């Protein structure tokens, strides 16, 4: 309750140079369903397992992408109306100066 | 009030401004310090009565 | 200020009630501001 939601972070089997239609539609659906998810502060962090490394990239959803995701219903890899103008890259960096923590379900596990 | 003034002399009162959490305190602010002193003195007086 | 005054329990609890009312008022105000910002984003994207 003292922190403001900032989005979600998810893994990727291999690096890609763009935000996927699946990720954008999921983000838009979550934002539409939940009012607390402001579209200007939330982001998507993609961790891609590149050869012997993890590459992290941050993406932000523009209003056009928000509308397209909230309206879309196709879960295929190449839905209609998805354009590179729907998302933009936001600056993200690491830090050794403070520590964050985790929160897992009570009765069960996560996976 | 004179009880609180009397407490303002004890070494305890000095440490309730540098190490408050030791004494169940939640802040070095004047409000917090006065409230804790009042609670402690009231509790002791009630028990004595 | 410097000298710590004594406060009765009734006064202390009244002050605590006033403080909690203040913070809930400020929470409602911030929620309304968030609603305004969300409307601005929605009608900018719309």
């Amino acid at each position: 309750k003292e922190m403001e939601p900032l989005g979600w972070i998810h893994t990727q089997p291999n690096e890609s140079p763009q935000l996927s239609p699946q990720d954008v539609t999921t983000h838009a659906k979550i934002m539409a369903d939940n009012p607390s998810w402001d579209g200007e502060k939330t982001i998507i962090i993609t961790c891609s397992f590149t050869p012997g490394s993890c590459t992290l990239t941050a993406y932000k959803l523009t209003p056009s992408g928000y509308e397209w995701g909230r309206q879309n219903t196709d879960k295929g890899n190449n839905p209609k109306g998805y354009l590179p103008s729907h998302y933009e890259r936001v600056q993200m960096l690491l830090s050794d100066r403070f520590l964050g923590f985790f929160m897992v379900p009570a009765q069960s596990s996560w996976n | 009030q004179d009880a609180v003034d009397y407490l303002t002399w004890t070494f305890l009162y000095r440490r309730m401004t540098q190490n408050p959490n030791y004494y169940n305190l939640q802040g070095i602010s004047h409000r917090h310090l006065s409230d804790h002193l009042s609670e402690l003195v009231e509790q002791t007086l009630s028990d004595l009565e | 200020e410097a000298k710590p005054k004594f406060l009765s329990k009734a006064e202390r609890e009244a002050e605590a009630l006033k403080r909690r009312q203040q913070e809930v008022e400020e929470r409602q105000r911030m929620l309304e501001e968030e609603r305004k910002k969300r409307k601005q984003f929605q009608d900018l994207g719309r």
